[PDB]
RNA sequence: UGCGAAAGCAGUUGAAGACAAGUGGCUUGUCGUUCGUUAAAAUGGCCUCGUCAAACGGUGGAGAGAGUCGCUAGGUGAUCGUCAGAUCUGCCUAGUCUCUAUACAGCGUGUUUAAUUGACAUGGGUUGAUGCGUA
């Protein structure tokens, strides 16, 4: 003998437009925040080390927000003119900020009093300002000098190396992730310069001519990198100095990037990209930089970040609008005597020879209908499925368990007016629907060849049966017309 | 459990389909709404897609796709035909934006080569809305 | 394993081609030639001979066989006790039969049994022997209505008998005649209580000293067997649903025992303290067969310890005298009170007068371990026969078939057919295709749905799991006429191609970047003719497929998927108009390809593009075979040659019941028949195994194959301590 | 076997190209090339040459001459390279190598000491094999294979100089002994009709086949298993078939005895020398579809009839399943025997011609199933009906139903007799659908329009019935919808083929409205009679009576 | 029942004998009876082996639900009123707009492409339904 097998839900065939795995996962971040800022939010960087905390660059002031409250810890408030840049070094120890009078000032994290040194760069702007990724001593600060630069943080007096050759405002940096001598720098020409900082470093060693100006350039692979800029990001292999991939799939310039890798997601690797019209999109460098989700915001996004590929908690998603807001959306994650006398009972058979194993697994629930048609109740079946909250395929498999199963009229025969008005009642919403009007259509049919002097009796479900006969008239108009546009292209083949 | 113990059926998460889905191989006009249609199939943008086919005037219908750019009517109509597919009210008043593409369009999507392979969705959802017209017919009777 | 065609012996026995009712008909554990000394059995057949066979170790070349000295009789069984021995006979007014007692013994020539004739009754319609044997009871139709008798048969301790309208009620006079037909009865070790099992369903446990009665009500459908335990207290009953009940007696407590897979048409406990119950399980779905499960089981936790079984097939039609069981109403898978003997003599006369005489069946061989699959009603028996036992059964359709016990009206609901399956050439994937039907009286009781699924199992796991399912593949409505899978070189052997009756075909593929199996290529076209005389091809290189529709064999490439076309018009021919509808494509090697239709047996070289040989089927293969089941009749190789396949009904001094089959092998273009066998039985499927053997399925189902001091201390310790 | 049939020294080069093939020349000095232009200068030429090669380089080119050895050329530069003289008898088949690949010192003699390429690098000394009349080079692992006419074979490597394998090959005076196209065998022709393919890992035949016709200059293509072959006293280059990812369309191999045959590619116009025209340009062999145009090398048809399963006692032949007969009584000799017994003077009669087809085939003179018959016989019969007599009446009939009529049947609108024209209607089994829509457009306006449009829709494609009825003018749509208009189930769908096959924009008005009305009329009765086929207690106090 | 295609197309439904009931016959009905024809019901339904909670991975969704009288398109009502139109800030539907633990559904996590842990002495005894009201 076996066991009962258990009432399978009917599905139907697939409708187009179905979930993919991305994009459940990717919209399960949810419980949106919107914090207002002074004005526009430029630039947002998260702390590698303990992956839980980020800085969110505003005007004059960059502060740190925690990953578990969302609320602001702690704040950097004593710049001069609007900071630009804020990043966190790759120890997570530490927090560099280029300012708009040319003064990089980095501070210690979690420590907003003790700035540790003000490198005085350009007089000009500086845009731009990251540590490195391998090193930990050198930070590379680009300006709107035309002219990025290379600081040891103890030699903070003149730059150890000055990468010069952009004709026209650069504006972002990136490290290359295994090569450490390697720095690619993108500017509002084109022309992703990059360049051997072993060399002389006035001259890059190849450039890659992204058409329109760049807006960031970020390094997915040690060989490819991704250059965003103007209304499409295109992704260039580096070891072979080619494009390879190019999305155009916004409206107006793409202002950031970011990447994710190994976290626990359906996708193994994520570029998210953010483009001064609302949109926020997921791109999956697996399958061709297909996009596989997006979120639309209030006014153009300015920058985007996400939480970094060890987050270990409460995971974010947090773009800063140029409106001057921010928006976070997170994805959450006896006695002493008596435990003597019943020590044993976590055993679990370890050094015991023979180990028998026959519980049977506990399986789900069963339902009222399905404990119904499993005790031959069939119409306490057809009364439990039109309960009110009851689901629409719920109630459509026992509809058509009974159908298939038994008899349509065992489950009608010792019905009346007050006990049918549930099923009709029913049976017009279910008519709507392409998966149910055939179960719908033969139960109407059943209930009409059976009680047809109830109808005359009772004008309280006359009433229903005219409103079931507007119900199939709008349907038969729906189902005609669409062999009107099934023929009406037919003829366009 | 029992070796005589048949194996019972179980579809778990099988993905059934249909046999339809071919997925695999000066001014003078009106004040339209097709600049908004266009940035909105550039794009994926649901939203404002949402708010241009709100708009259910037949001249501003019937214009707007007349001036909109004839390599974008298919995506136009695989967006129409997955809103139908999926919402099945909006078959009343989206299928007139469909009738309009097929109609001034006539000559895109008659030089496009494969035609239903293109436009699957569209032909999935009107035969699995027009295969049941017997059924209702025998019903209404 | 006593094989009886292996040695003759007791093939001598039976080895006919036109005689099966050589019948077995009981087993007993000692040895009825010397007493006293037990590790070999002695079988007792229907018609006499009584062998002695040693089943310990090699059996033996000349057992230890005798002959009794029997009259016409036809031996309905034997009977042990302490010692002494009896048998019992059937006889030669209203159709019944008549059955006598006789005593044996044997000691004073060892050649011969000697009987005695105890007793006689002489009109019998049921009847049953009690556990330990020790007596019996029957029923008599003697003159208002039938009586029933019980009589100990190994000594005059009891013998009394009473009409049986005494046994039933006052209300069954005025009530149906399932009321009053009786299915089963039973009596226990002591002959105090005797359970009568109507077809209505009631059992009745009446008490033999005093005839006071007791209704058991359980069975909603008729009563099919009736068991007691030895000491009497607890009754077995089975039906018609597949629901083992056991009465507990003292306070009438049912334990159930409930999804058997099969009715239960006969139960009996077992052991000496009762530890094991035996049951057979008739296993209806199938109306075509009358295929027995024997399952025994362990009492104390209702374990199948040892269920047994043949292979399963399921016959396009009805075989030999195969009988429904009784049911209470005359449905599509029982038959009622009234109709098993007008069945049998219109199934009789079927077999007889009519034309399409056609039984055959489709099965598979699963490329990878070289097991057979037969497809029974919504389920598939994974059979394997190099030790002819089953590895599995399961359910792939979605009916009432394992959930519920159908009875007298909802055995007249079918769960759907699988009516195709076939497996990728890797074994990787099975395709699948069923048939799920409506009930009646409803709407929607005119349109089947057409179902397509894809199955995927590991080679270790021994069921496979849905991958994804196409409900009506091809359309609404329309059938599948054939499914192909594809070879190894278009999506690595992962590529169906099914066809319509339409003559529409879909390739279907499996892409691992949307993980499922989708549809890919089609070419429809819209007839308004339809056929189901479709076959199908496909070249081995992958590039062109031979699409045999009826009177057409069009000539389709891959690339494009439409007829065949080269600009230069080198004598394209792509199209090929036979004599009638073809019903065989098989294209042995790239060469040529052999076409099969209802006249001649042509085939087609395309190297040297025209007709090579034709033979003619009309003479053997008329109208006796539905069309698309010449596909099933005959095969192929990859290498060496061709297989047809004919059936020969014989004749008497009109057609009989009798069949024989002409099996013939061609090698490479029809040139010389190498092969020309002559089975003794109807031949129902032929098929190659990968490995150049070809497997058929007897109509009887037999699998055959078409192939190429310290001594002395040690003998005594181990007699002594064990 | 054959492949498609037409056109009546660096081996992987093309066009675009300088002068890729140098190559000696026939009763001329030594040597000479051409272009689509490379210096000629000497490889010290004036020997007895009978081909030659270079080094991959076409500056270290060569004259391969039959002098033991060889020098390099400078047909780019002008600065020559050095050499060394190995031998001093017949070298004029010296093929230069890659970057030590294959070279050893073998000129003509047996004497294949293994050296490098190089003008001073040496190896062993293999000159262990027998004097050899087809010594070839292969690339299995590369390998100099020897053919001896002290007939025997072996195959030494120069890999590492080691005599891998070796046989007793009885091969005779052969015609090519080449290399296979994947190199695994050797095609070796035998001399008028014979290809034989061997083994040439192990020195064994491997599938010794015969050949189509005469064919004298053959040799393997860059193909998986074809060669081509060009006739001896024929500008015919054949192909058969007996590189696997995206093969080769030209310029595959160049050894040709045609009229001068040099550098053969598809387009092989502009020789080396010769400046000769150009033919086929198809690429190299396909899978198996292709072979169903070369369907050569087999021509050996006869007259197929049906045989029967043998008679091994067939008495016992066990309820057979016809109706009264058992077996028809064969006649082919019979069969051909009507043929004279019609030919006659029945010029205009069924007296000598319809009774005796009838009489050698004894059926209902309708019917089929009666059969045993030839398609070249019934063709043949149709023939001689068609010659000097459609007015029998049992041969013309039993005879359209007969399912291999062989395309006799266009004039079956050009002869017009009612009966006999509506049975080839329904029952001719080879249609015309040209033929048959200038039969439904030329309307008579009855019945057999119903019974033309039954067939065209029941045996053709419904694209391919649009793609041609495209094929038709404007005036007899016009009149077809006029018709259909004035006065039916597959005249509807055939009504739904025309309005997809018309096109798109190029219509009238007034017709259209007048379709539009009638259809939405049609569809309104349609509804109504699916409607019909689907349309197919106690009271408290009463007042009654009873008997007095 | 036969031929069929899944539609449909042709064919029907006799005789003997026995028994039962009703009034030796006559009527009616049955048949663990034969020959010929291709031919609804006896109150009578499916076992235990461990539940509950919280996750996680794929699969479907008509989404489960709540608002804004915010827009678009409608269907319609009470009373008065010649209509015009008034008040009910008229009601209902669908779409749009906004938000939530994707709230909904299903299969699986014993090995699987993938994905699980934890509570509880899995007993016995006494009330527990006549002790209860927020309606």
């Amino acid at each position: 003998s076996t066991a009962r097998p258990r009432i399978i839900t009917s599905k139907a065939p697939l409708l187009p437009q179905q979930t993919t795995p991305e994009q459940r996962y990717w919209r399960q971040y949810t419980s949106a925040q919107l914090v207002k800022e002074h004005n526009s939010v430029t630039h947002i960087s998260f702390n590698p080390q303990h992956p839980h905390d980020f800085a969110v660059t505003s005007s004059t002031r960059v502060q740190i927000f925690s990953s578990r409250t969302r609320q602001v810890i702690k704040t950097f408030s004593r710049f001069k003119d609007v900071v630009y840049s804020a990043s966190f070094r790759s120890d997570g120890k530490l927090l560099c900020a280029g300012d708009a009078t040319g003064l990089v000032s980095v501070y210690d994290s979690y420590n907003p009093r003790t700035i540790l040194l003000s490198i005085n760069a350009s007089t000009h702007p500086t845009h731009v300002t990251k540590f490195h990724t391998q090193d930990n001593k050198i930070l590379a600060t680009a300006s709107d000098d035309r002219v990025t630069r290379l600081w040891d943080i103890s030699n903070a007096y003149e730059p150890q190396l000055e990468l010069t050759g952009a004709t026209d405002y650069v504006r972002t940096l990136s490290f290359i992730p295994a090569a450490p001598h390697l720095v690619a720098t993108g500017s509002y020409d084109g022309l992703i310069r990059l360049y051997d900082t072993r060399s002389s470093g006035s001259t890059p060693i190849y450039s890659l001519n992204h058409d329109q100006p760049v807006e960031n350039v970020i390094a997915v692979s040690p060989t490819q990198i991704v250059s965003c800029g103007g209304n499409n990001f295109k992704v260039w292999d580096l070891t072979s100095n080619k494009k390879l991939y190019e999305r155009g799939n916004f409206n107006k310039a793409v202002t950031c990037l970011d990447y994710v890798e190994n976290f626990d997601s359906p996708m193994q690797s994520a570029l998210i990209a953010s483009s001064l019209d609302g949109h926020v999109k997921v791109f999956d460098p697996l399958d061709n930089f297909q996009v596989k989700f997006g979120w639309k915001f209030s006014g153009p996004v300015l920058s985007c970040a996400v939480s970094p590929s060890t987050a270990q908690g409460n995971r974010h998603l947090v773009a800063g609008l140029s409106s001057g807001l921010l928006a976070i959306r997170t994805k959450k994650k006896k006695s002493n005597n008596f435990q003597r006398m019943m020590r044993g009972s976590e055993y679990q058979g370890d050094q015991e020879h023979i180990i028998h194993n026959d519980k049977v697994r506990s399986q789900r629930r069963m339902r009222a209908f399905e404990r119904n048609i499993n005790q031959f109740k069939w119409s306490e079946a057809l009364d439990n499925a039109f309960v009110p909250g009851m689901a629409k395929e719920l109630t459509l498999t026992v509809l058509q368990e009974l159908r298939k199963r038994g008899k349509v009229r065992v489950a009608l025969y010792g019905r009346d007016e007050s006990t049918l008005e549930p099923l009709l009642n029913w049976c017009l919403k279910g008519i709507e629907d392409v998966r149910s009007a055939s179960i719908v259509a033969d139960w109407v049919a059943v209930v009409l060849e059976l009680y047809g002097n109830t109808l005359e009796s009772s004008p309280v479900l006359q009433e229903l049966m005219i409103d079931l006969k507007t119900k199939v008239r709008h349907e038969i108009h729906k189902s005609k017309e669409a062999q009107r546009i099934e023929g009406m292209l037919q003829l366009l083949t | 459990k029992d070796l005589a113990s048949a194996t019972n059926y179980v579809e778990g998460n099988a993905r059934v389909t249909s046999g339809d889905n071919f997925k695999h191989v000066t001014a003078t006009t009106t004040g339209t709404v097709t600049v908004i249609l266009s940035q909105a199939l550039q794009s994926n943008d649901h939203s404002l897609l949402e708010t241009v086919l709100n708009n259910r005037d037949e001249r501003v219908i019937r214009d707007t796709i007349f001036r909109l750019k004839p390599a974008l009517a298919v995506i136009l109509l695989e967006r129409l035909a997955e809103r139908i597919a999926r919402q099945t009210h909006r078959q009343g008043p989206l299928n007139v934006w469909v009738k309009w593409c097929l109609i001034i369009h006539g000559g895109y999507l008659v030089s496009i080569p494969n035609l239903m392979s293109t436009l699957s969705s569209l032909h999935s959802t009107l035969k699995r809305r027009s295969d049941l017209l017997p059924r209702l017919l025998a019903l209404d009777a | 394993t006593l094989k009886f065609a292996n040695n003759s012996l007791l093939s001598g026995i039976f080895l006919q081609e036109e005689e099966n009712n050589e019948s077995i008909v009981k087993i007993l554990l000692g040895d009825i030639t010397v007493p006293q000394q037990a590790h070999l059995i002695t079988v007792f057949t229907n018609n006499g001979h009584v062998i002695v066979l040693n089943y310990k170790g090699k059996l033996v070349e000349s057992p230890k066989h005798f002959k009794i000295s029997l009259a016409d009789e036809k031996l309905a069984n034997v009977f042990h006790s302490e010692g002494n021995y009896r048998i019992l006979t059937t006889f030669k007014h209203n159709s019944l039969q008549s059955y006598r007692l006789y005593a044996l013994t044997f000691d004073d020539a060892k050649k011969q049994f000697e009987v005695a004739h105890q007793a006689e009754w002489h009109n019998v319609i049921l009847s049953n022997i009690s556990s330990n044997g020790k007596l019996l009871a029957h029923m008599c139709k003697d003159v208002e209505h039938k009586s029933i008798s019980v009589v100990s048969l190994f000594d005059d301790s009891v013998n009394l008998s009473f009409p049986l309208g005494s046994i039933l009620s006052s209300q069954t006079q005025s009530l149906s005649y399932n009321t009053r037909y009786v299915s089963s009865m039973a009596i226990d070790n002591m002959g105090q209580q005797l359970a009568v099992g109507f077809a209505s369903g009631v059992i009745s446990i009446v008490s033999l000293a005093d005839l006071q009665i007791r209704l058991l009500k359980w069975h909603i459908d008729s009563v099919l067997s009736l068991s007691f335990s030895h000491d009497g207290s607890y009754l077995l009953s089975g039906g018609w649903e597949k629901v083992m009940s056991l009465w507990q007696l003292e306070t009438n407590s049912q334990q159930f025992l409930p999804r058997l897979n099969g009715i239960i048409i006969d139960c009996q406990v077992l052991g000496p303290q009762g530890n094991y119950y035996s049951l057979i399980l008739q296993m209806t779905e199938n109306n075509s067969n009358s295929d027995y499960q024997f399952l025994l089981l362990n009492a104390s936790d209702l374990t199948s310890k040892l269920s047994i079984n043949g292979p399963l097939p399921v016959f396009n039609s009805t075989i030999k005298h195969i009988q429904q069981p009784i049911s209470a109403m005359n449905t599509k898978n029982s038959n009622s009170i009234t109709s098993l003997n007008h069945s049998k003599k219109k199934q009789s006369r079927k077999l007889i007068k009519s034309r399409r005489q056609d039984f055959t069946t489709n099965v598979e061989i699963n490329p990878i371990n070289k097991n057979l699959y037969f497809p029974h009603i919504s389920a598939v028996q994974i059979f394997d026969f190099y030790k002819n036992e089953q590895v599995n059964y399961q359910y792939l359709t979605s009916g009432v078939n394992n959930s519920m016990g159908k009875v007298r009206f909802e055995l007249n609901l079918q769960d759907p057919i699988i009516t195709d399956l076939k497996f990728t050439k890797d074994g990787q994937w099975m395709i699948t295709y069923e048939i799920e039907y409506p009930p009646n009286d409803l709407l929607s009781s005119k349109d089947l749905t057409h179902i397509l699924k894809f199955w995927t199992k590991n080679d270790n796991e021994t069921n496979w799991n849905l991958k994804t399912k196409v409900i009506n593949p091809h359309g609404i409505s329309v059938p599948i006429t054939k499914i192909l899978p594809s070879p190894r070189s278009v999506n690595n052997s992962q590529g169906c191609l099914t066809a319509d009756n339409n003559g529409g075909l879909k390739f279907w593929s499996f892409d691992s970047h949307e993980s499922n199996w989708c549809l890919k290529k089609i070419s429809l076209p819209n007839f308004n003719h339809f056929s189901n005389s479709v076959s199908l091809a496909w070249s081995q290189d992958g590039s062109l497929i031979f699409h045999g529709f009826d009177d057409k064999l069009q000539i389709l490439d891959f690339d494009t998927f439409k007829k065949f076309e080269s600009l230069e018009n080198t004598k394209t021919v792509s199209e090929f108009t036979l004599d009638s509808e073809i019903q065989t494509v098989k294209l042995i090697n790239d060469t040529n390809l052999i076409v099969a239709t209802r006249t001649t047996l042509n085939a087609i070289n395309l190297l040297r593009g025209q007709v090579i040989n034709s033979f003619d089927l009309y003479p053997f293969v008329n109208g006796v075979y539905k069309n698309g089941h010449m596909d099933r009749l005959i095969t192929c190789d990859e290498r060496t040659g061709n297989i047809a396949l004919v059936i020969n009904q014989q004749l008497t001094d009109v057609p009989t019941i009798n069949y024989k089959s002409r099996i013939i092998i061609f090698d490479s273009d029809l040139s010389t028949k190498l092969g020309n066998f002559t089975h003794h039985e109807y031949i129902s499927w032929i098929g190659w195994n990968y490995d150049t053997d070809f497997i058929f399925l007897d109509i009887e189902s037999t699998l055959g194959v078409v192939g190429t001091n310290s001594d002395i201390f040690a003998e005594q310790l181990h007699k002594l301590s064990s | 076997d054959y492949v498609q049939v037409a056109d009546g020294l660096m081996v992987n080069k093309g066009n675009y190209t300088l002068n890729v093939i140098t190559k000696a020349l026939e009763d001329t000095t030594d040597t000479s090339n051409d272009h689509l232009d490379n210096k000629a200068y000497t490889g010290s030429d004036e020997f007895l040459s009978q081909y030659k090669i270079k080094a991959k380089a076409k500056v270290m080119s060569i004259k391969i001459d039959t002098k033991n050895s060889l020098v390099i050329a400078i047909l780019q530069n002008g600065l020559i390279e050095i050499f060394d003289f190995k031998l001093t008898l017949l070298h004029s088949f010296d093929i230069s190598y890659d970057n030590l690949k294959y070279a050893k010192w073998f000129t003509e003699n047996g004497t294949e000491y293994v050296f490098v390429l190089c003008p001073l690098q040496d190896d062993k000394v293999c000159y262990k094999l027998l004097e050899l009349t087809d010594c070839g080079s292969g690339e299995s692992s590369p390998i100099k294979e020897l053919s001896s006419t002290i007939i025997e074979g072996f195959s030494f490597e120069n890999s590492k100089l080691c005599y891998q394998f070796g046989k007793l090959y009885k091969l005779n005076q052969g015609k090519i002994y080449i290399y296979s196209l994947p190199h695994c065998q050797l095609q070796q022709v035998i001399e008028f009709p014979m290809v034989d393919k061997l083994s040439p890992g192990d020195d064994l035949i491997s599938f010794q086949p015969v050949s189509v016709n005469r064919v004298l200059l053959t040799v393997n293509n860059v193909i998986y298993l074809l060669d081509l072959l060009h006739c001896s006293t024929l500008s015919q280059r054949e192909l058969t078939h007996v590189v696997i990812n995206s093969e080769k369309s030209h310029n595959s191999k160049t050894i040709a005895i045609g009229i001068s045959t040099k550098n053969g590619p598809n387009p092989t116009s502009s020789l080396e020398i010769i400046n000769i025209d150009v033919g086929t340009n198809t690429l190299k062999d396909s899978l198996g579809k292709s072979f169903q145009v070369g369907n050569n090398d087999s021509s050996v048809i006869l007259k197929p009839l049906f045989d029967d399963k043998d008679i091994n006692d067939k008495r016992v032949k066990c309820n057979d399943v016809s109706g009264d007969s058992s077996v028809p009584v064969l006649h082919c000799n019979e069969v051909i025997e009507k043929l004279s017994a019609l030919q006659d003077n029945d010029i205009t009669s069924f007296d000598d011609i319809f009774f005796k087809e009838l009489k050698i085939k004894e059926e209902h003179y309708t019917e089929k199933d009666r059969y045993i018959s030839d398609p070249g016989f019934l063709n043949k019969v149709l023939d001689l009906i068609f010659g000097k007599f459609p007015k029998t009446l049992t041969f013309l009939l039993t005879h359209p139903l007969f399912p291999l009529s062989r395309t006799r049947n266009l004039l079956s609108l050009l002869r017009d007799q009612p009966r006999l024209f509506k049975q080839a209607i329904v029952t001719c089994p080879n249609l015309p659908l040209n033929e048959l829509l200038e039969e439904l457009f030329s309307i008579r306006n009855r019945e057999l329009l119903l019974d033309i449009s039954f067939r065209i829709l029941q045996d053709f494609t419904r694209d391919s019935i649009k793609q041609e009825m495209k094929k038709l003018s404007k005036l007899d749509v016009q009149n077809f919808i006029e018709f259909i208009t004035s006065g039916s189930t597959q005249l509807f769908q055939l009504l739904s083929l025309v309005l997809d096959s018309i096109g798109l924009f190029s219509l009238e008005g007034a017709l259209l409205e007048n379709l539009t009305l009638y259809i939405d009329k049609q569809v309104e009765i349609a509804e109504r009679n699916t409607e019909l086929w689907n349309l197919i207690a106690l009271p408290t106090y009463t007042m009654e009576y009873l008997d007095i």
